[PDB]
């Protein structure tokens, strides 16, 4: 896989999620995210420039979320907190190639978040 | 030389209504954009609102400085004195230290991406602003306790200290002003994007340099504006602290080092709002 997404999973409401995505061959920089609910279509939560500086945010999750990139490691990171039952979605990672704004050339597998009852056990 | 002055007096007072009004309008222009579209739900947003506000009322003061200049006397009692000085005192540091805590997120962003989540909130913006108000209120009430007129037959506008018992208070308040409103910001906000840089430049074709090139010339210009607008004043108010004199071209070069103090405030909106790639969108 490109693209190497994990942090995903069941979560208590109110609970927190560190997503993450890498690159680890170097063919792409993974650079923002989205996601798709039961119903809903594709919408997106944030992006971040090449650098890591300048972090794009969704009205609906800017206030809970903060997105970083680790330029060194190639790798993009979605902090996720006070998680509602309305952040219950397939959250794919979105990557530009090495060769413009807001628009991504390599999408994510999926790392399946949900937000439930149950965390851990019961 | 002779007797007939050069018209050097009348350039200030023009320089000082370019720098007032682009200033005041530009900083007004800045904050109405974040409270009408921007909502400031972003930590990104909050630092440009409280910078552009900040720097929004030190110009604010600035038509003091050039009436003080020309008539040569504060006639405005001292109650006015107290007001106009712990405005001008405590958003300088409000000012500097919003952009230096700009350098720290830009810094940690990079440098380190695993605290950039736990420190690029929305809620750590404000926190640090909280921290920024604490920090100038103290200079600030400092400036209404102390601020005062006095007659040594010019009246002059000043923090006022008990001369008693050979006291250097007066010089030792201008030292701490020098250190924390200049020489400790100046090096945070240059180890930070040096640091910064030195992280990029460590990425390992044509997408790293094109970033590369494009940060260094807004690092160089950002901190430039800060070291080619305070350097001036900061060491001009030193000095005359430590000697200096008081001639006509020696009046006129501290109200111009003023100026370019108050110059920096005027050109952070055009530096870091009106260059913001999120911000013009
Ligand atoms: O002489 C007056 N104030 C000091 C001189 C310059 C300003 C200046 C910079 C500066 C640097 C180091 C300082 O010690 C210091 C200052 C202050 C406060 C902040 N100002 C920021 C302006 C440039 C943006 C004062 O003390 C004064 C007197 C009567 C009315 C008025 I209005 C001012
Ligand atoms: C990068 C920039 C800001 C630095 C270069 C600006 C130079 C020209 C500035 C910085 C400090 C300034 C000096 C500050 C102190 C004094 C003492 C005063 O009695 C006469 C003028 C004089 C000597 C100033 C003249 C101009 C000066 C030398
Ligand atoms: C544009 C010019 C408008 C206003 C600036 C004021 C002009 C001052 C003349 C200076 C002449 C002199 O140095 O003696």
């Amino acid at each position: 896989v490109q693209l190497v997404e994990s942090g995903g999973g069941l979560v208590r409401p109110g609970g927190s999620l560190r997503l993450s995505c890498v690159d680890s061959e170097r063919t792409s920089y993974p650079m923002g995210w989205f996601r798709r609910a039961p119903g809903k279509e594709r919408e997106f939560v944030a992006s971040i420039t090449w650098s890591g500086i300048d972090p794009t945010y969704a009205d609906s999750v800017a206030d809970r979320f903060t997105t970083s990139r680790d330029v060194a490691n190639n790798t993009l990171y979605l902090q996720m907190n006070s998680l509602k039952h309305e952040d219950t979605a397939v959250y794919y990672c979105a990557a530009r190639a090495p060769v413009s704004p807001y628009d991504y050339d390599y999408w994510g597998q999926g790392t399946q978040v949900t937000v439930s009852s149950h965390h851990h056990h019961h | 030389l002779g007797s007939i002055s050069p018209a050097i007096p009348v350039i200030i007072t023009a320089v000082y209504s370019v720098v007032f009004v682009v200033g005041l309008v530009g900083n007004s222009l800045v904050m109405f954009v974040i409270i009408r579209y921007t909502k400031m739900k972003t930590a990104t947003n909050i630092y440009i609102f409280n910078l552009a506000l900040a720097d929004a009322l030190v110009t604010t003061t600035m038509p003091f400085q050039s009436t003080v200049y020309l008539m040569n006397s504060w006639p405005f009692g001292d109650v006015l004195c107290k007001i106009v000085l712990s405005i001008d005192y405590y958003n300088m540091f409000t000012s500097i230290f919003t952009l230096t805590m700009m350098s720290v997120d830009r810094y940690i962003a990079v440098c380190h991406p695993v605290k950039a989540l736990d420190f690029r909130t929305p809620l750590k913006a404000k926190i640090i602003n909280i921290c920024i108000w604490l920090l100038s209120s103290s200079v600030g009430i400092s400036a209404i306790v102390l601020g005062g007129t006095k007659v040594r037959d010019v009246i002059e506008c000043s923090l006022q200290f008990p001369d008693d018992d050979y006291s250097w208070w007066d010089l030792f308040m201008k030292i701490c002003v020098f250190i924390f409103a200049f020489v400790i910001p100046v090096l945070i906000i240059i180890v930070c994007y040096t640091l910064m840089i030195l992280r990029l430049k460590s990425v390992r074709s044509r997408e790293k340099d094109r970033n590369l090139r494009r940060i260094t010339r807004l690092v160089l210009v950002v901190v430039a504006v800060f070291v080619v607008c305070w350097t001036p004043i900061h060491i001009f108010i030193l000095v005359e602290a430590l000697g200096t004199s008081h001639s006509t071209a020696a009046l006129s070069s501290y109200y111009f080092c003023i100026a370019l103090g108050y110059t920096n405030s005027s050109l952070n909106p055009i530096l870091y709002a009106f260059l913001d790639e999120n911000f013009k969108r």
